[PDB]
RNA sequence: UUGAGCCUUGAUGUGUAGGAUAGGUGGGAGGCUUUGAAGUGUGGACGCCAGUCUGCAUGGAGCCGACCUUGAAAUACCACC
RNA sequence: GCGGCCCCCUGGACGAAGACUGACGCUCAGGUGCGAAAGCGUGGGGAGCAAACAGGAUUAGAUACCCUGGUAGUCCACGCCGUAAACGAUGUCGACUUGGAGGUUGUGCCCUUGAGGCGUGGCUUCCGGAGCUAACGCGUUAAGUCGACCGCCUGGGGAGUA
RNA sequence: CGCGGGGUGGAGCAGCCUGGUAGCUCGUCGGGCUCAUAACCCGAAGAUCGUCGGUUCAAAUCCGGCCCCCGCAACCA
RNA sequence: CGCGGGGUGGAGCAGCCUGGUAGCUCGUCGGGCUCAUAACCCGAAGAUCGUCGGUUCAAAUCCGGCCCCCGCAACCA
RNA sequence: ACUAUGUUCACG
C-alpha cells in the first residue's frame, strides 16, 4: 500500500492496492452477508468454475472457423 | 505565523462525497474542502470530477501555511481518489508518498442489513 | 439507420458568391422549397451587412457565425439506469450548421420589417455579440460547463 | 497569558480628474544635503497586487515647494486630528 | 453444528504390522440422550446490529420496499422449549457388480540418487458404462444386484385441524 | 326549559362575532394517455351562504324571531 | 416611566457607528435535459432605503421627529 | 427508482 514511486514519475500506478484489498473491506463487509448466503453463493461460484473447466476440455469441437 | 514546511492530505472518499483535509506532520488540521461545498449537489457530488474540484479548493485556502510537499492518506472506496491525487499535482504540490487508512475490520462488528 | 453507414449528397455554389458556407445558409432559411425567394434575401442581407460592417461578404458572414458557434453541446444518455446530463464535443460538419439554424431561428422572431433587414441585424449583432443567437450559444455552454461532472 | 483602556512613536488609509495604494484641516515658501547624496544590488514590512516603504552599501554630495490636471494641495519643514 | 493465538482436562478417527478374546453381532416398537434459529424464566451485559415503534420519502393508499432514528433481542452463567426446506427432500448394518479426473489424510518399496516414482488403506468433489428410473436423473458414497430389521404411505380439500 | 356555539357548490373544511369581488382538498363533467379500466396530465361547471325578518347606500358576514344540530348545566335538602 | 437600539424588491437578512458602488436567499418566466417524469443546472422580471426635514463637494449612512419599534428594570393613584 | 387490474360460459 505504501507507494512512493521514487521521485520523477508521479502518475499513480498503485495496483498494489487494487490487487490486494479494497474488495475485501468494501463489497463484503459493507452490508450484512447472511451466514448461509456465502455457503450458497460460493458453492455456485465454485460449481460454475468446474462447469467451465470441464467444458474447456470438451470445447475442442468441429467449429470450422 | 507558523509557516509549516510539509503536511499530510487526508482524503475521505465515500460513495456520496469526497472530503479533502490537509493537515500538518502531527495531524493538526490546516484547511479542508468537500464535493458538496464545491457546489455539485445530489448526483454530481458522487463523481471523479466533483472530487477533483474539491482537492483544487483544498489546495488553495492553505497558502498562509505554505506547504511545499505532502503525503496522501486516502480513506473509503468512492468514485474519487483515482482522480483526486491527479488534482494535487495539477494544483501545485509534490507527493512524497501515497498510503491508505481504509478501516478493515478483522470480522468485528456486524455490518448493517442488506437492502433491496 | 441502424448499421447503414452511407455519406451525404453534394451541394452547389451560389452564382454571385461562389462558395459553400452561405450556400447552406440559403437552404436552412428556405421555406416551402422557394430557393428563388430565399437566395434573394441572403444577398440583400449580406450586401446591407457589408455596407455597414465595412468588410466583404464571406469574411463578414464568418466574423459572425464563429461568434454564434457551439464548442460543446449537451446530450443525456442512460447507461446503467439513471438519466443525467452528458456534454459532448460537437462534430465539425454539424458545428457550423447548428450555428446557421440559431441565426435563422432568432430572425424568425424580432419582427423589424423585412427578412433581409432581420438577418442583417442578427448577423450585425453577432459581429458585436449582443443578439439572441449568441445568447442561445451562451446558454448551451452554461449547461456543459455546469454539468462537466458527467464525462 | 491574552484581552480592553492609555501615552510615547511609526506608518496607515487606490469613485473620478490623474506624475499620487491623497482623511479633514493648517504654521506658510525653503527644507534638506558632505549631522558622508541621486540612481540601484538584494531582501524584508505592506499590498483593494496599483505601486508604497526601507535595512545596508558598491555609488558619491545631490534632490527640488508654488507651475499643469482637483471639490483639496503636496508627510520639503511642521501644528492639530 | 464447529474457525485469531496459548496452556488445563477430554471424546473419537485413521493408518502400521503383530498378539489376544473367540460370534461377544445387526436392527430396534415402547423408553432415554443430544438437538440451528426464534422464543421462555432468573441474574448479569449491551459497542454494532435490530423485530416492535417514531419520523421522512414513495404511492391513488404504503400498516411495506428506500432513508434517519431506535426498545425486546442479539452476548455470558444456570434451567426450560424440542421444532426448521433439522435436506444428499435419499432409514441403519452387511455382501456383490466396467471406469476416469481431482482433492484430502495415511502407510510401505526403490535412488533423497534433483520439488522422485512405484504401490497398498481411510474420507471426499466432479463426469460417465452396464443396469435401473415415469422421466429428470442415479451410477462402487446406486436410486444397480440381494439379505436383516425398523419407520412410514394409501386421491385432493376438511387437516397435521378438532 | 337556562348559558355558550353552529348551520357555506354533491362531500368535508376555510371565508362568519372587524358588512363592499366566496377559496382549499375531494367528487361530477370535457379532452388526453392505455388494447381497455384505474392511476396520472390538461381545462370546465357547480354554492346567492338554515329560513322569515329587521339595520344599511350595500348583510354569508351586524341585530331579532322561528326551524333543526351539537356541547355544558339541570344542584342542597 | 423611560433611556436605548432597531426600520429595504412579496418576505428573512445584512450593509447603517470611518457620507462617492443598496447586495443576498425562497415567490417570478424562458431554456438545456431526457421516449419521458422528477430533479439538477443557466439566465431573466422587482426596493434609489417606512416617511418627512437641517447642513455640507457627495447624506439608507451625519442629526431631529413621526408611524411608531421591540426591549427593559423601575408604575403601589 | 415506484408502476395496479382485466366480469361468465364457450369456439379449438
Ligand atoms: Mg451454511
Ligand atoms: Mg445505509
Ligand atoms: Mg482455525
Ligand atoms: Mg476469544
Ligand atoms: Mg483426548
Ligand atoms: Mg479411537
Ligand atoms: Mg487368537
Ligand atoms: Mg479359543
Ligand atoms: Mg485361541
Ligand atoms: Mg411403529
Ligand atoms: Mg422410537
Ligand atoms: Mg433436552
Ligand atoms: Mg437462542
Ligand atoms: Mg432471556
Ligand atoms: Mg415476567
Ligand atoms: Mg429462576
Ligand atoms: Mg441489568
Ligand atoms: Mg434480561
Ligand atoms: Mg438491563
Ligand atoms: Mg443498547
Ligand atoms: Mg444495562
Ligand atoms: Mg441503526
Ligand atoms: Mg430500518
Ligand atoms: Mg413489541
Ligand atoms: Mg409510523
Ligand atoms: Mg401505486
Ligand atoms: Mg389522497
Ligand atoms: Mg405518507
Ligand atoms: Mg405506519
Ligand atoms: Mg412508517
Ligand atoms: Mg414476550
Ligand atoms: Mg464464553
Ligand atoms: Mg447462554
Ligand atoms: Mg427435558
Ligand atoms: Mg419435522
Ligand atoms: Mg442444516
Ligand atoms: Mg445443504
Ligand atoms: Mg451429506
Ligand atoms: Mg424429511
Ligand atoms: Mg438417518
Ligand atoms: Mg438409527
Ligand atoms: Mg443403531
Ligand atoms: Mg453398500
Ligand atoms: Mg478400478
Ligand atoms: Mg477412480
Ligand atoms: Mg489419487
Ligand atoms: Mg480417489
Ligand atoms: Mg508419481
Ligand atoms: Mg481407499
Ligand atoms: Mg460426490
Ligand atoms: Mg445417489
Ligand atoms: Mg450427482
Ligand atoms: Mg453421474
Ligand atoms: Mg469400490
Ligand atoms: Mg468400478
Ligand atoms: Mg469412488
Ligand atoms: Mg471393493
Ligand atoms: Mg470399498
Ligand atoms: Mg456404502
Ligand atoms: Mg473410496
Ligand atoms: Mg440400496
Ligand atoms: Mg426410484
Ligand atoms: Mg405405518
Ligand atoms: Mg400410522
Ligand atoms: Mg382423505
Ligand atoms: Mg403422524
Ligand atoms: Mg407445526
Ligand atoms: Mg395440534
Ligand atoms: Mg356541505
Ligand atoms: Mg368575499
Ligand atoms: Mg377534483
Ligand atoms: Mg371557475
Ligand atoms: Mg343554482
Ligand atoms: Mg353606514
Ligand atoms: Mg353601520
Ligand atoms: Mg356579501
Ligand atoms: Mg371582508
Ligand atoms: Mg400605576
Ligand atoms: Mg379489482
Amino acid at each position: 500500500i505504501k507507494v512512493r514511486e521514487n521521485e520523477p514519475f508521479d502518475v499513480a500506478l498503485r495496483r498494489f492496492k487494487r490487487s490486494c484489498e479494497k474488495a475485501g473491506v468494501l463489497a463484503e463487509v459493507r452490508r450484512r452477508e447472511f451466514y448461509e448466503k456465502p455457503t450458497t453463493e460460493r458453492k455456485r461460484a465454485k460449481a460454475s468454475a468446474v462447469k467451465r473447466h470441464a467444458k474447456k476440455l470438451a470445447r475442442e469441437n468441429a467449429r470450422r472457423t | 505565523r507558523k509557516q509549516v514546511s510539509d503536511g499530510v492530505a487526508h482524503i475521505h472518499a465515500s460513495f456520496n462525497n469526497t472530503i479533502v483535509t490537509i493537515t500538518d506532520r502531527q495531524g493538526n488540521a490546516l484547511g479542508w474542502a468537500t464535493a458538496g461545498g464545491s457546489g455539485f449537489r445530489g448526483s454530481r457530488k458522487s463523481t471523479p470530477f466533483a472530487a477533483q474540484v474539491a482537492a483544487e479548493r483544498c489546495a488553495d485556502a492553505v497558502k498562509e501555511y505554505g506547504i511545499k510537499n505532502l503525503e496522501v492518506m486516502v480513506k473509503g472506496p468512492g468514485p474519487g481518489r483515482e482522480s483526486t491525487i491527479r488534482a494535487l499535482n495539477a494544483a501545485g504540490f509534490r507527493i512524497t508518498n501515497i498510503t491508505d487508512v481504509t478501516p478493515i475490520p478483522h470480522n468485528g462488528c456486524r455490518p448493517p442489513k442488506k437492502r433491496r | 439507420p441502424r448499421r447503414r453507414v452511407i455519406g451525404q449528397r453534394k451541394i452547389l455554389p451560389d452564382p454571385k458568391f461562389g462558395s459553400e458556407l452561405l450556400a447552406k445558409f440559403v437552404n436552412i432559411l428556405m421555406v416551402d422549397g422557394k430557393k428563388s425567394t430565399a437566395e434573394s434575401i441572403v444577398y440583400s442581407a449580406l450586401e446591407t451587412l457589408a455596407q455597414r460592417s465595412g468588410k466583404s461578404e464571406l469574411e463578414a458572414f464568418e466574423v459572425a457565425l464563429e461568434n454564434v458557434r457551439p464548442t460543446v453541446e449537451v446530450k443525456s444518455r442512460r447507461v446503467g439506469g439513471s438519466t443525467y446530463q452528458v456534454p459532448v464535443e460537437v462534430r465539425p460538419v454539424r458545428r457550423n450548421a447548428l450555428a446557421m439554424r440559431w441565426i435563422v431561428e432568432a430572425a424568425r422572431k424580432r419582427g423589424d420589417k423585412s427578412m433581409a433587414l432581420r438577418l442583417a441585424n442578427e448577423l450585425s449583432d453577432a459581429a458585436e455579440n449582443k443578439g439572441t443567437a449568441v445568447k442561445k450559444r451562451e446558454d448551451v455552454h452554461r449547461m456543459a460547463e455546469a454539468n462537466k461532472a458527467f464525462a
